[PDB]
RNA sequence: UUCCGUUAACGAACGAGACCUCAGCCUGCUAACUAGCUAUGCGGAGCCCUCCGCAGCUAGCUUCUUAGAGGGACUAUC
RNA sequence: UGUAUUCAACGAGUAUAUAGCCUUGGCCGACAGGCCCGGGUAAUCUUGGAAUUUCAUCGUGAUGGGGAUAGAUCAUUGCAAUUGGUCUUCAACGAGGAAUGCCUAGUAAGCGCGAGUCAUCACUCGCGUUGACUACGUCCCUGCCCUUUGUACACACCG
């Protein structure tokens, strides 16, 4: 029926993975870029392929997908380092001891740690 | 800014809207519904025309459509007055010379030409829309670059390299003395033609269809599909199916008035 | 109106006398009334999309049988408009009213299948009477004196006694027996 | 004599699948609802006529 | 066995799809005396107008037929 | 049945011997058939290309539906009798038991045309015309495919 073969999944997963650039939402558009950057014998090939990438741009403007890579946010690097507090979100005062663990502390462990609690 | 009207006569996205620089209520709509309008209706290409204009006297409309060819119409009659045949690749802009005597056209064949109104004598030197200086010739590259060319010999005069997107048309002083560019990167660039140097940017935010210079009050409005944006030249914005673009803005030769070209056809006046 | 069948027949008249059948049946004087039955319309392309079609088609297509008679529209719309003659000729009334009538009159409610009884759909329901009607016609029409527009015409008045409700009363014997 | 309205359509069903049977409501009394079978084609929104309204019925019979 | 995914499998060959022919749309292009359309001129009948036939080595055109390059549809929008 | 309107496509068509093919037109012949003028080795010439549709005699009768079958007769094809013209003859047949086959849209069904067959004689392959009912669901039957399962089958349940 509707469903794609794979040659058009793959070629429009590839043209969108290196040509993520310039092309645009327009399905003429998409279709006009195929024809020279990439060689397609078959026009209604091309115009299922320009389709299809088409229809991947509406998937991936609200959100990345699970088929392409390259600036590996999806255009733009540098997400989680940034996630950097001024401050590390470990404690080390009062931090979550209770009866067994005081019990460990009085083993071979140190009594008198900076975090110790009587919780 | 206000509404002043409404028009639901077009049943597909019109690219270019032009009008007489007499003021005169002739104004001539070129669409990629395979149909042009006059404010009667042309349909002498095959495909989808893309850029439209109107002579100096302002009887006749130019236009361009995307099977690679040009025609300048008889606006009373209907009627081609003339072809422009031998863009193999899909034109992409049309202008008048500065006598609105030679055509210049920008297509997808990474050249732009210039053809004689009358003559048999054309020449040729992808391109996006052109607008010649009321005498140099401003143009887009697909390299995020404005070209600048010589009319004395047909060369290049000069290359502008500062944008970070590319650049989906141009635009010129009413007087010819400034350059502006605009694209995916939402900064409009503007220069000045005499040095070929930036001037300055303007923060738009997303790709500018046209970048309209206003005549009279030196103003500059652009269609950005967040909102269209209108600046002063004090370098700020002293406009607004679930996806809702423009196509195309003009202004009007009065000043108080503004025409846009959208995608279902809604014609919208400002003043 | 400006439009009127075979510019003699005026459709702002007649009305159903029933809010089932209302919407399967083309005689709203608004839209879907036409000048005369034949048209090269297609109406078998979606599901429920003959509802649209005029019922005075359904009537006219309906007669192109047995297999000597189809491909044959021209003589059934000429018999139609003869038996609408004589129709509003006897009866003194508009003919698309008996036509109405008797097409309301002659539709079965609910048969058995599997042996349980249940209901008929509307859309059936017109087209069984239709095809009920072409059939009494043909039945009373060979080897007859009459003619097919005369056997047509008393079939369509004592419908609005008549085979058709004859047929009908024993399907419906039939169905509520189970 | 209770016209109904078909409300909803539960999918062909019988030996043929030529039963089609659907959920209807009266139009005397709109919030009663009931489960018939019905030959033919049905579409959502139409309007039926009964002989007897006691009859129950099974889902997906 | 078309795809998305799941995955002790990974990467591939056929088949399918892809392909080719014809038809369906183009008042866009190419150009037609072994194909046509219109006007005019002449002759035919009841100046004009209704009207049939014949020429005008270009009256003009390819809308009507022919045949080629092309476009159009891709499920894009709701 | 008899008058009178009239709308298609596909393809095919010469050895020029007078002339083997397509045949135009004129003449003769009720028709079947014959002579003359000739064209086309082809978008040129054939190629100017039926059911249906106004009108009427039938009149429900195995009747002008039907024409099986026969006799008399003329001519064409062929070396040598196949077919086609005229009249006369006018059988069964008044929707067909069990069973049974095709088909979802310009399709089924109805009507013709061309080609193959060919010295002469039309079933098959295409062409066009008129043109609908229902369905747009299902695995009930007849099968096909996949998964699980059972097997004493493996020539594989006609085991
Ligand atoms: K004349
Ligand atoms: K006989
Ligand atoms: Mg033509
Ligand atoms: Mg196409
Ligand atoms: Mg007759
Ligand atoms: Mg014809
Ligand atoms: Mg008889
Ligand atoms: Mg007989
Ligand atoms: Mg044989």
């Amino acid at each position: 029926g509707r469903v794609r073969t794979k040659t058009v999944k793959k070629t429009s997963r590839q043209v969108i993975e290196k040509y993520y650039s310039r092309m645009t939402l327009d399905f003429h558009t998409n279709k006009k870029v195929l024809e020279e950057v990439s060689i397609l014998q078959s026009k209604r090939l091309r115009n299922k392929v320009a389709g299809f990438t088409t229809h991947l741009m509406r998937r991936i403007q609200r959100g990345p997908v699970r088929g392409i890579s390259l600036k590996l946010q999806e255009e733009e690097r540098e997400r989680r380092m940034d996630f950097v507090p001024e401050k590390s979100a470990l404690e080390v005062d009062e931090i979550r001891v209770d009866k067994e663990t005081m019990d460990m502390l009085a083993f071979l462990g140190m009594a008198d740690l900076p975090g110790v609690e009587r919780a | 800014l206000a509404l002043v009207g409404t028009m639901r006569g077009h049943n597909d996205v019109v690219t270019a809207i032009a009008a007489p620089i007499d003021n005169s209520p002739y104004i001539v709509s070129g669409s990629r519904d395979k149909s042009l309008l006059v404010w009667r209706r042309l349909t002498g290409h095959g495909h989808f025309v893309q850029d439209v204009v109107i002579s100096s006297d302002g009887q006749f409309a130019l236009s361009g459509s995307w099977d690679g060819e040009l025609r300048l119409w008889d606006l009373s009659t209907g009627l081609t007055t003339r072809r422009f045949v031998g863009h193999t690749k899909d034109v992409i802009s049309v202008a008048f010379s500065v006598d609105n005597r030679q055509i210049v056209s920008a297509s997808r064949d990474n050249t732009i030409k210039l053809w004689n109104t009358l003559g048999e004598c054309k020449y040729t030197i992808w391109v996006s829309c052109v607008r010649f200086s009321p005498p140099t010739i401003v143009s887009g590259s697909w390299d995020k670059t404005v070209k600048v060319w010589n009319l004395t010999n047909c060369k290049l005069r000069s290359t502008l390299a500062g944008h970070g997107g590319y650049v989906n048309a141009v635009a010129v002083s009413p007087d010819g003395s400034l350059c502006a560019s605009g694209g995916k990167d939402g900064v409009t660039l503007l220069w000045d033609l005499s040095e070929g140097k930036r001037l300055y940017q303007l923060e738009a935010g997303s790709i500018i269809h046209a970048l309209c210079f206003s005549p009279n009050r030196y103003w500059l409005c652009a269609a950005t599909e967040e909102s269209v944006k209108i600046w002063d030249l004090s370098k700020h914005v002293v406009l607004k199916n679930q996806m809702l673009y423009c196509t195309s803005l003009s202004w009007s030769a009065d000043g108080s008035t503004l025409y846009t070209g959208y995608t279902d056809g809604t014609i919208r006046v400002f003043k | 109106g400006d439009v009127k069948l075979f510019n003699r027949w005026t459709f702002e008249d007649v009305q159903v006398s029933d809010i089932s059948l209302n919407d399967y049946l083309a005689v709203t004087s608004m839209k879907h009334y036409t000048f005369l039955p034949h048209s090269a319309g297609r109406y078998s392309a979606k599901r429920f999309r003959k509802a649209q079609c005029p019922i005075i088609e359904r009537l006219t297509n309906s007669l192109m049988m047995h297999g000597r008679n189809n491909g044959k529209k021209i003589m059934a719309v000429r018999i139609i408009k003869h038996t609408m003659e004589i129709i509003h000729l006897l009866t003194d009334a508009n003919p698309i009213q008996i036509i109405v009538d008797a097409i309301i009159n002659s539709g079965p409610r609910e048969d058995a299948t599997r042996r349980q009884a249940v209901d008929i759909s509307p859309l059936r329901r017109v087209n069984q009477a239709i095809y009920l009607l072409t059939t009494g016609a043909r039945e009373s029409a060979f080897r007859n004196v009459k003619t097919i527009a005369e056997c047509l015409a008393d079939e369509l008045i004592n419908a609005a006694n008549s085979y058709a409700i004859k047929k009908k009363d024993e399907i419906e014997r039939v169905a509520k027996a189970n | 004599v209770k016209l109904a309205v078909v409300v909803k359509v539960m999918g062909r069903t019988g030996s043929r699948g030529q039963v089609t049977q659907v959920r209807v409501k009266f139009l005397d009394d709109q919030n009663r609802l009931i489960m018939r079978n019905v030959k033919g084609p049905v579409r959502e929104g139409d309007i039926l006529t009964l002989l007897e309204s006691e009859r129950e019925a099974r889902r997906l019979r």
